């Protein structure tokens, strides 16, 4: 007889947290895998969202239980570190906690569970790395297969043939493949435009803008010289309080005339450089493009796009080699960008786009125009393309590849069962729980595919024990097979990060024993 | 009736776009297997 | 019996304990604990995807085995 | 219960049947306005403002639709009107019928991914 444990609220809190986490996991289990389906979410305001993304689903369903909130943060962290696996990570976390339930019931301490889970995590990282194979960024087929695998789960999977090569080109265009250790997906601009179908999505090497052209009649420009203007083409205005006091009738005519002359001198200094396309930054506190200035620019045959945003400036410069000019004195020819074409293209009466294509200095930037028949399908196409880009980013970070179809989860389950049998004690039960908990992703893949989960997972375990460690659930044949023949591959980083973040979140939730209402 | 000789003509784009858009809509709606409708605030 | 239950499965568990008391007069807490444990294990089996009727049939099989094993290890007074 | 979300949750055949019902509602609104023998509709805007029309896009724009799976078909008619200018009724009718038959298959437990692949191929 040890310590009576006079208090039961810590255990009640542990069980409540575990129940909430398992509820979240069991709620999103259906959105896992190629045979997984989407969820519609109508916000309180009425904003509808169809999605297959775990992070999106959890962020959009206003979860209230603390443990469920923590799983939301977990999925967001997975979205940050890998951008793919935001459903697998939540399912793994929920399963680890659901196993902690019976462990606690057996009478093991949460600290022992936490430490044994850390042990299982380290052994599992070892196991996954052993399973992994290195990858060369030159392996375009491997990159295409990673992207296709990432897209198989989403509504845009019949369009994988189109959106995987784009998702590989974009990333391979915005990084130096020899030196790159990561990727900034802000180099990849995505432009959602209603209309057409998802088969109309496009990869624009140049620049795309939603801002409208101000000139009428000048919509297309070949051999385009482009200038960024951070100053205002309007009557002069000092930053101090300025007035123009008239005391004679002549000064009125003089005021109008001198304003005309100021504006004309500005537009002439612009024309003299050879500029035929003019991007004007957005200007509050002063008119950036007066009607006089527009008149003169149009007469001088210059396309004008104003209302450019102060956050798109670095992107536009990175793209078309322009240099932003804030004083007319510094507006010269070396501060321009040469583009083989600049056109305002129409999209079947569904809007207009300014496309600056062709560039003498196309610097590590690309744009993806996402088309679609509905706002919902466009939004989910954007999310899926982001997942594919993030998979390529994981591949760039860690040059290692792992098979899919639940092969890593089954191999993990098996080898950690062996590890548990070797680490006899009370850690043995916890490590065996960790193993059988991770054996839940294959079960989910099977259930969603429409197979018998028990038989499928037993066959998978048996073949992995025989030695087929690259064996998984072939939803095309309907059973088990070598999953590399179906070309289901994913970056090792995804599985590794999922495991790490799930184990840390589980340990955090296990270190909790009370809830207060501040 | 022979509608080509009767003069009942439609631009090909009508039927083509109808089919494509209807298919896109059907796929989007069929992809839904769950619905979470949040209580307004 | 004194418990003011509203849930119908909890009412079934009250009936279970009452039945043990009627037939035997002892075990009224063991029956409830054991039934709760069986359902708690069926929970994981359903998570793995087994049909609840298959679970019930496996439970019947194991229950027959356990009953015969009790007759086997029993003693007499 | 276990899920603590502050809202309602439909799942499975329930929500699939609901989506098909909504789409069917939208299509049955406009079916009567199809072809040389179709007839027009009055629409009263809660103030006595009257609108006569046979244009399915116009009808579905004027209606106040509450279901998102029906808003999808309304936007479909709008998109057909933007990109073509004709077919706004036929496209809605066809989308709803595809939804109906595809949900019948999903009830027969053909996987929706398989229905979607077959629809794309067709
Ligand atoms: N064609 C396929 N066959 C078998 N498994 C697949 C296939 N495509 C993806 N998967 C598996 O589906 C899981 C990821 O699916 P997904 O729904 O995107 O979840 P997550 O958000 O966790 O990536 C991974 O285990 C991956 O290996
Ligand atoms: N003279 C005709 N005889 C038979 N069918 C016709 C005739 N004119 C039109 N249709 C058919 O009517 C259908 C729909 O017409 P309508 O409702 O006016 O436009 P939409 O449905 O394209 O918005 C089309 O399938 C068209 O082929
Ligand atoms: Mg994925
Ligand atoms: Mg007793
Ligand atoms: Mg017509």
């Amino acid at each position: 007889k040890g310590a009576y444990q006079d208090r039961d609220k810590p255990a009640q809190i542990r069980f409540s947290n575990i129940s909430a986490a398992k509820a979240v996991a069991d709620a999103i289990r259906t959105s896992l895998g190629p045979k997984g389906m989407d969820k519609m979410i109508q916000d309180g305001k009425g904003d509808v969202t169809i999605t297959n993304d775990g992070a999106t689903i959890l962020k959009q369903m206003q979860v209230l239980h603390p443990a469920a909130r923590m799983l939301v943060e977990l999925s967001k962290a997975q979205d940050i570190e890998a951008g793919d696996g935001t459903t697998s990570v939540v399912i793994i976390a929920g399963s680890l906690l659901d196993s902690c339930t019976k462990l606690l019931q057996k009478g093991i301490h949460p600290t022992i569970i936490s430490e044994s889970f850390q042990k299982a995590l380290e052994k599992g990282i070892e196991i996954l790395t052993d399973m992994s194979r290195p990858v060369e960024l030159s392996d375009r087929e491997t990159l295409l297969n990673s992207a296709t695998t990432s897209l198989n789960s989403k509504v845009v999977s019949q369009y994988s043939s189109l959106l995987s090569p784009m998702s590989v080109n974009a990333v391979m265009k915005v990084i130096d493949p020899a030196t790159a250790t990561s990727v900034d997906l802000r180099d990849i601009k995505i432009v959602k435009k209603l209309g057409g179908t998802i088969d109309d999505c496009e990869l624009v090497e140049g620049l795309v803008l939603t801002q409208k052209v101000s000139n009428s009649g000048i919509t297309r420009v070949e051999k385009a010289k482009i200038g960024l203007i951070q100053f205002c083409l309007s009557a002069p205005k000092t930053d101090m309080d300025n007035q123009i006091v008239v005391s004679d009738y002549a000064q009125m005519d003089r005021v109008l005339r001198e304003e005309r002359a100021y504006i004309l001198n500005l537009v002439k200094q612009i024309k003299k450089t050879g500029c035929n396309v003019l991007l004007i930054q957005k200007s509050i506190l002063r008119d950036a493009l007066s009607d006089l200035a527009l008149h003169f620019l149009n007469k001088m045959k210059i396309m004008v796009i104003k209302d450019i945003e102060r956050e798109d400036i670095e992107f536009i410069c990175k793209t078309i080699g322009t240099k932003p000019v804030a004083h007319i004195d510094q507006f010269t020819a070396d501060m321009l960008g040469s583009a083989e074409l600049a056109e305002e293209v129409n999209l079947n009466g569904s809007g207009k786009l300014l496309k600056i294509t062709g560039c003498a200095s196309p610097g590590k930037t690309v744009t993806i125009v996402v088309r679609g028949s509905n706002k919902l399908v466009i939004e989910e196409a954007e999310r899926s393309i982001h997942d594919a880009l993030c998979v390529i980013r994981c591949l760039v970070k860690k040059r290692a590849l792992i098979a899919g179809g639940g092969a890593p989860e089954i191999e993990l389950a098996l080898r950690l069962t062996e590890y548990s049998r070797t680490l006899s004690g009370m850690e043995s039960y916890c490590v065996r729980a960790f193993a059988d908990a991770m054996e839940v992703i294959p079960s989910t893949l099977a259930e969603n595919a429409g197979l018998n989960p028990i038989s499928t997972v037993t066959e998978l375990r048996n073949r992995h024990a025989q030695g087929e460690k690259t064996a998984g659930i072939n939803v095309r044949k309907g059973g088990i097979s070598n999953i590399l023949e179906e070309l289901v591959v994913q970056p090792l980083l995804v599985s590794v990060s999922a495991l790490t973040l799930a184990t840390e979140t589980v340990r955090s939730i296990l270190k909790i024993d009370d809830v207060v209402n501040t | 009736r022979d509608n080509k000789q009767a003069g009942v003509f439609e631009p090909t784009i009508v039927k083509v776009k109808s089919l494509k858009f209807a298919t896109e809509a059907a796929i989007t709606i069929l992809r839904i297997d769950d619905l979470i409708k949040l209580h307004p605030e | 019996s004194m418990m003011d239950v509203d849930h119908q499965i909890a009412k079934l568990m009250v009936e279970l304990s009452k039945s043990q008391d009627d037939e035997i007069g002892d075990g009224t807490t063991g029956v409830v604990v054991l039934a709760g444990a069986l359902l708690e294990e069926a929970e994981q089996l359903l998570d793995r995807g087994i049909h609840p009727i298959r679970i019930a049939d496996g439970y019947e099989q194991a229950a027959r085995v356990a009953i015969e094993h009790l007759d086997k290890i029993s003693d007499s007074v | 219960g276990p899920l603590s979300v502050f809202g309602d949750r439909s799942t499975g055949e329930t929500i699939r049947s609901q989506n098909v019902m909504a789409a069917a509602s939208i299509a049955n609104i406009v079916k009567s306005s199809l072809g040389p023998v179709g007839l027009d509709k009055m629409l009263v805007d809660d103030i006595g403002d009257v609108t006569i029309t046979n244009d399915g896009a116009t009808i579905l724009k004027l209606l106040e639709v509450e279901h998102p799976a029906a808003k999808v078909l309304c936007e479909l008619a709008d998109l057909q009107d933007k990109e073509v200018g004709d077919g706004t009724t036929s496209v809605v009718i066809i989308a709803a019928e595809l939804l109906k038959n595809a949900d019948e298959l999903v009830k027969q437990k053909i996987h929706p991914t398989s229905v979607i692949s077959g629809y794309r191929l067709a």
